[PDB]
């Protein structure tokens, strides 16, 4: 069955077929274009007509153009030769390495699995990170967000997240990036070459990469997050493998969606967002689990709109993750990196059971001593610091020492600052910060544990400056 | 083709789906579509049929016949559903089987009116000592735990789901409470987790879980509130006690919005539909308690708002609040300041108050209240025997409120420790050793005192020679442990 | 865009952009009154069943109407315009409001020869002597070359006198006569 | 009703005059207002397709409705009546490119407006074609000097790098683009053929009278013969605003495209969008963040990603972008800043405090940033503005004991070093010497006030007679130990020399 254009507005383009109208959700190729722009069918408008979102840029459309039905939803290629190769949104090889010769083909929209396969099982993901792994550690096969504003540390914590976890990762790796900058994109697609995790010789490639960045069309970037979650759910199912899904960013899907829900028609809900905010953002997401067959510890950065975490694209996705990571340009500001806050990021194995009695302990005390520095923070910025009991003194000095001990050098960011980057273990973390509550560092400046890795460093950075 | 009894989709988009026919559709009636799927008809306007699609629209098109049921939609109702974990429209997701329940119920049946209602009188242990003494809970009331994100409602919830345990299973009938756990919009990995926690603490036995997920339509999130609801109205008219936890009505306040907006119903403040307080009030004012001429039974509401950033002043949080009759407030600062649960005591009310409570819990509570309150008033910021000694009693009840995750405790239990920190038996000991003391001697009470223990909970207050013997015992507990 | 022809009357509506097109076509070449007759006719051959039907049906393609409608008019004797405003009609889906065009342009071209009815209600019709009494008062204050329609009604609310609407006036002599008591009741 | 059910379409129709009208390739407007302008007809008219009006005015195909479409006039629409005949042009929406704009002020459409002729032009490129993808583009690494001290010691830009220049009003930002526009004269006017630099200044929303003066002060400095001015100013209407950023963003993709390097200064970013803003409010879309649409972010992604920098593959070429984003009363975390932010590889704050206090450039060297800068940057550049670099953030962390006072008073040296006076970019080498100078140490002793003067003087002194120092430095691109020794004796015997 072929249809004629009838509509050309924006990305959103509205199609009247003869006979055989196309189911929802189905790609329709528009003939007579060099390109291939393939349409997403979204509405049946009535009188034979229905209404799609194209995947490309709609220039050069001329209304009555021949449009023929795919007969099925956007497919992509999927399989082990995904690996080591760069995916557009429609499944087109975008590194100029030839077709990927894969024998099966997956959907692009699926169902969540069901209740039953889902699993309950809770580990700890130990990424060598002092705050991340001290107040809320990531849980293996464990959804895990990276909140923050613009240029706060997002694409550095999650390009730090895969140096740690993926390179030592047993299991393969998907990379769907989202509506970010492609020389981001290049930058590491070059940088697994050089790693070896990407083999352009041999089949030996561990991670696949799916990239739609934010040149593209508002269509194109709301459907390449699906491409990525669905080669992730290939290598979860149908080959039983433990895989890391890194999204960077998950923003621009809901941002995308705001974009063509204005020409869809729908009266926008709060923010000018679409009314359809949530329940597409669920659907996304919630293909992003650990069934039974396997598990996706997926890490996804998550931009927020002019700094404010009540914004519903950033707001209605805290449901949808087990570990929570917040930055704060407040503290990227003092010049404490990573920007993580240590009094709005939670984990949800944070629990004793879980991740141990002495942990849980030291990170309350942690959590507790810098939620009392921060309601004393308004009488020292009115009044003074010489106003305070000695007590109060004696906290504000350990809470400013925890705030400096809680930044870390990364390896990615060595280019940066020219800081060795440190990837402490878990005990050692809480131990030195078990330390420093309990008072054993009560006479070092609070300079000496600003940078540094294990307590050991902090200890011999303090008498260089003595 | 008949236009009376059934019709054809003129437009489908975004789950809304005009029908052109359905002359006798009625409204909310539940209409059923030709691939399978359920509907609901909402809009009845002059020329097409507005239904919401129960699923996904994806194999809903033009030209598919729409047919009549004949009925409002309704739920699968009963005591089978006990142990089950259900969707909005009642059909068993967890795949032990279908659900044996013989009667249905309206998910939008009226409220029960002023004279078939009677005052609150039984309590609703939860097993959190700061709700049991300081914001009491009734059987048949509706209390909010409103807070933020992280705080620890839903932890407030599934405790009081596990504390329920030592009632059901016991002999009598009038303290049984038959829970109800409503999901709406958390994933289901979430839900998943809480029913293999309350499989572990064998609460599945007597707790419904009707889980309407982030990835189910707008339409089942928002029936999966009236569904539960119905389910406990089941109990309620049967003279049984039930409780319903709706968590949380913010995002079901949104699935409505999501729906009212793509039906072309103009938007109100904050693009939620002008009724969204009628969504909610004809929802929570059935939680009552029916007196004995039917049946004696009650519903126990626990609505969660989710508020942003501690904006309790929004749109949603305060109709809700208006609506109900107590609030529990969860604070993130009070959370990270070590304080778990973080109820925030100064505004956390309860309409009912000392009306449900038992006798020794409340003579004891008003003291352990009027001590909190002037701490807090001497809380922030010399006199040793008036200010130093109100602060450090005051310090030694907050952390004796400070509990554990899903360790619910016996009412009689709570009753103890409240009497052992009023009394002045931990003044002596330090802060920090205040939770060591407290489960040691939880521990030593409840093996070789459990003959007082039983005295106090049929006795329901502590009389003279029980006090006696309470204070011997804390004195000698305390002489050994320190 | 060349100019058209105003309508007297000027009616809104959808109905009304169509009838006044209409009426701006026929007045060009000088077929009002032959547009008029295939209209008021054109009516009669769109309330057959399978007419009537078929054209609601909003699951028959638009081009099956479109030719279900061109052919019916050619075989219906019509081949000059109105034809073509039956085509536009069903191409742009407005046939369900052509009994309102057709209407709207009946009472266009009815202005064009007649003129507003007189309507009269005060009670059950008096002599017929009166009746033409009131016909010859009403055609004088016409008196413009033209001849007036007439529309009696009934009205047992209304007391002894009437009410007359000749045109746009409606002058009132009739049960407000008695409310006008009211003066005396105020002051 | 519809657009296209008006009566004088309804007559057309009825009467049968419907076939001399040609309807396919031309249409007659139904309806002119609010900057969009309905079309009825253009049955085979494009999206995004070029159409020209009766009276000269070009507008775009927006919006392709069944019965009409949705023009956006480039242009007053005072001009644009009911009835007016629109004719298609047979292309989508692009502009004149090549060399011959070299030097010659244009409009958004590449209309000469500076009365110097028509342009020779021989080829038009799309202003709306796709930024190039993954394997295109290669790593940043020649660097581009902008002549600021500040900026090619602290926060170096490359060469295909996008690098915002964000601030408050009055505060140096069109003045950082105009030296870096300058700068590149001497690369220009050799035949080195790789490090020459096309510049391209787009003004979006400013003042006319300023543009002029813009342009007279390049002219001034002979800049104008290598660099091309699109001007869509406030009178222009806000399509034109729209649509400018577009316009220069494809003359310096074809510079990207055949091997060569060119530069883009995107002036005022914000008043694009508030221009788009307010296009799409007259469109009636949903507004949403400061009444924005939700396609701000798209509307300068799509531009700013075309700034890359291209490997040997596809020539080599190379596009950097300098965006200029206005700020209320500092905001950064304001909806547009956030989202330039965003998509730039860096930024450069202008404090309004420190340019009140006589310190221009305002830059604020906490937060101004260049995330792909330390690869695109000179040798010795680099090794002396690591230490300068590691100096002034001490001097920040500290700002009575001996080791602070010195950490103060070298941060205030430098400080004071970092001073540079308007309309006289440095070359590299030079302030090479002049950072090296502060950072060894060889100006703790002299009084801050005096720093310019010596700076004043020890530039005239070295370009003068120690030439070959500096023309060594710069065939090098590094400060051998041979030349530290040189330059230590020189730095030291002027020290001594200037008392
Ligand atoms: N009483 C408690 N003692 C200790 N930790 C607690 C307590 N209550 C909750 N927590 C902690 O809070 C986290 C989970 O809180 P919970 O899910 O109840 O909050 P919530 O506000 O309902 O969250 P959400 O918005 O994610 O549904 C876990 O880290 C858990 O350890
Ligand atoms: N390096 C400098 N040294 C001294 N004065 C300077 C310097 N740079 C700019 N100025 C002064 O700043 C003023 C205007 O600066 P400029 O136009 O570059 O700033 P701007 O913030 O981009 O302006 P606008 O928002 O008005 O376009 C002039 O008075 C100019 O002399
Ligand atoms: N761990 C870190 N150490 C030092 N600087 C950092 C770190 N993380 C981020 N940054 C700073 O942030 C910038 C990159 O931020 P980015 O990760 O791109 O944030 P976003 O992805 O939100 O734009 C770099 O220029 C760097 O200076
Ligand atoms: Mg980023
Ligand atoms: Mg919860």
């Amino acid at each position: 069955a072929t249809g004629r254009i009838v509509a050309v507005i924006g990305a959103v383009v509205d199609v009247q077929f003869d006979e055989g109208l196309p189911p929802i959700l189905n790609a329709l190729e528009v003939q007579g274009r060099e390109t291939r722009l393939v349409l997403e069918v979204a509405q049946h408008l009535g009188e034979s007509t229905v209404r799609t979102i194209a995947m490309d840029g709609t220039e050069g459309l001329v209304r009555g153009q021949k449009v023929l039905d795919s007969g099925a939803p956007i497919k992509i290629p999927v399989g082990p030769e995904t690996l080591g190769r760069i995916m557009n949104v429609i499944g087109e090889p975008i590194d100029e390495r030839g077709p990927i010769k894969t024998k099966q083909f997956a959907a692009i929209h699926a169902e969540a699995p069901e209740f039953m396969e889902m699993s309950v099982e809770q580990e700890i993901l130990v990424t060598g990170i002092k705050v991340v792994d001290l107040l809320a550690p990531y849980a293996k096969g464990g959804k895990i967000g990276l909140f923050g504003g613009a240029g706060v540390g997002k694409t550095v914590l999650i390009m730090e997240l895969i140096n740690n976890v993926a390179k030592a990762h047993g299991g393969y790796s998907v990379f769907a990036g989202v509506g970010e900058r492609t020389r981001e994109g290049n930058d590491l697609y070059h940088e697994m070459i050089e790693s070896g995790v990407i083999n352009l010789k041999d089949a030996t490639s561990k991670v696949a990469l799916v990239y739609g960045q934010m040149n593209e069309p508002p269509g194109a970037r709301a459907r390449v997050a699906l491409t990525g979650l669905t080669v992730a759910e290939y290598f979860r199912d149908q080959e039983g493998q433990d895989v890391l899904l890194f999204i960077d960013n998950i923003f621009r899907f809901t941002q995308a969606g705001s974009e063509v829900s204005a020409l869809l028609g729908r009266i926008p809900s709060a923010v000018g967002y679409q009314p359809t905010l949530a329940t597409d953002m669920g659907t996304m997401q919630e293909r992003i689990t650990t069934t039974k067959k396997g598990s996706i510890t997926s890490v996804q950065a998550i931009y927020v709109p002019a700094d404010d975490l009540t914004d519903p694209a950033p707001a209605t996705t805290f449901a949808h993750l087990d570990a929570t990571t917040v930055l704060s340009r407040a503290i990227a500001e003092l010049g404490i990196y990573p920007a993580v806050d240590p009094l709005d990021s939670t984990s949800r194995i944070m629990d004793p059971n879980i991740v141990g009695s002495e942990h849980y302990d030291v990170a309350r005390g942690v959590q507790k001593i810098l939620q009392d520095y921060k309601s004393l923070q308004d009488i020292i910025a009115i009044l003074g610091m010489d106003e305070l009991s000695e007590e109060d003194k004696l906290t504000v000095s350990r809470a400013r020492k925890i705030q400096r001990f809680l930044s870390q050098p990364f390896q990615v960011a060595e280019v940066f600052t020219g800081h060795l980057g440190k990837l402490v273990p878990l005990k050692e973390t809480i131990k030195g910060f078990q330390q420093i509550l309990a008072g054993e560092y009560d006479h070092l400046p609070e300079q000496a544990f600003y940078m540094v890795g294990p307590i050991e460093e902090a200890v011999a950075k303090a008498d260089k400056l003595a | 083709v008949d236009l009376e009894e059934t019709g054809r989709v003129l437009s489908i988009g975004d789950g809304i789906a005009r029908v052109h026919g359905l002359r006798n559709v009625q409204a909310e009636e539940m209409v059923e579509f030709s691939s399978g799927l359920k509907g609901m008809s909402l809009n009845l306007e002059p020329d097409n049929v507005g239904v919401v699609v129960f699923g996904n629209d994806k194999l809903i098109k033009e030209g598919d016949i729409v047919k009549r049921t004949g009925a409002i939609v309704d739920v699968p109702v009963g005591e089978e559903l006990l142990g089950r974990v259900v969707d909005a429209l009642g059909n068993a997701i967890d795949g032990k089987g279908p659900i044996g329940s013989k009667t249905r119920r309206r998910v939008g049946l009226k409220a029960p009116g002023i004279i078939p209602r009677i005052s609150v009188r039984e309590p609703m242990q939860t097993g959190i000592k700061a709700v049991d003494s300081l914001v009491p809970i009734g059987r048949g009331q509706r209390e909010l735990i409103i807070g933020d994100r992280q705080t620890g409602k839903t932890s407030i919830a599934i405790d009081t789901i596990i504390n329920q345990k030592r009632f059901n299973d016991g002999t009598d009938e009038k303290k049984k409470l038959y829970c109800i756990y409503v999901a709406i919009g958390q994933k289901r990995s979430t839900v998943a987790q809480l029913v293999k926690r309350l499989t572990d603490a064998d609460a599945m036995k007597y707790t419904i879980v009707v889980s309407a997920t982030a990835s189910d339509a707008a339409p089942l999130q928002y029936l999966a509130p009236y569904s539960g609801c119905s389910m406990g109205e089941y109990f309620r008219d049967n003279g049984k006690h039930a409780l319903i936890i709706y968590d949380d009505l913010s995002k079901q306040a949104v699935a409505y919005r999501q729906m009212s907006l793509l039906l072309r119903r103009p938007p109100g403040r904050e693009a939620y539909p002008g009724d969204v307080f009628y969504l909610h009030s004809r929802l929570l004012e059935r939680a009552a308690k029916m007196n004995d001429a039917f049946g004696g039974g009650s519903l126990t509401a626990l609505p969660v708002i989710e508020t942003q950033a501690g904006d309790v002043s929004a749109y949603i949080p305060t109709n809700v609040i208006s609506i109900t009759d107590g609030q529990i407030f969860l604070e993130t600062e009070l959370f990270y300041k070590g304080i778990r649960p973080a109820i925030n005591v100064g505004l956390s009310v309860s309409r009912v108050g000392s009306a449900a409570q038992t006798r020794a819990m409340k003579q004891v509570a008003g003291t352990m209240k009027l001590e909190l309150a002037q701490y807090r008033e001497v809380a922030a910021f010399d006199l040793d025997a008036a200010t130093q000694q109100l602060l450090s009693r005051g310090v030694r009840l907050t952390e004796l409120l400070k509990q554990g995750q899903y360790a619910p405790m016996a009412i009689e239990e709570q009753v103890a420790v409240i009497y052992a920190g009023v009394r002045g038996y931990l003044d002596k000991l330090e802060p920090s050793k205040i939770t060591k003391f407290e489960n040691a001697f939880l521990s030593h009470v409840i093996s070789q005192h459990q003959a007082l223990l039983g005295k106090i909970r049929a006795d329901g207050k502590i009389s003279e020679e029980t006090d006696a013997k309470l204070k011997e015992i804390v004195t000698n507990f305390l002489a050994g442990f320190e | 865009f060349a100019k058209l022809v105003r309508p007297p009357v000027q009616i809104y509506g959808i109905e009304g952009r169509y009838a006044t097109a209409l009426y701006s076509a026929a007045s060009k070449q000088n077929k009002l009154e032959q547009v008029e007759k295939e209209l008021l006719r054109v009516a009669q051959i769109l309330k057959e069943p399978k007419v009537a039907a078929s054209i609601m049906n909003p699951y028959v393609k638009r081009s099956i109407k479109v030719k279900s409608l061109s052919d019916m008019t050619a075989k219906e004797k019509f081949s000059p315009l109105t034809s073509n405003l039956i085509n536009l009609l069903a191409e742009n889906g407005r046939l369900s409001s052509t009994p309102g065009v057709i209407s709207a342009f009946s009472t266009m071209m009815s202005v064009h020869r007649g003129e507003v009815p007189c309507s009269v209600t005060t009670a059950s019709p008096l002599d017929e002597a009166t009746l033409t009494e009131l016909k010859t008062v009403l055609k004088s204050f016409l008196s413009k070359g033209q001849i007036l329609k007439l529309e009696v009604k009934v009205d047992p609310s209304i007391m002894g006198g009437m009410i007359v609407r000749i045109g746009e006036k409606y002058v009132d002599m009739s049960a407000k006569t008695k409310i006008q008591k009211l003066s005396r009741a105020m002051r």
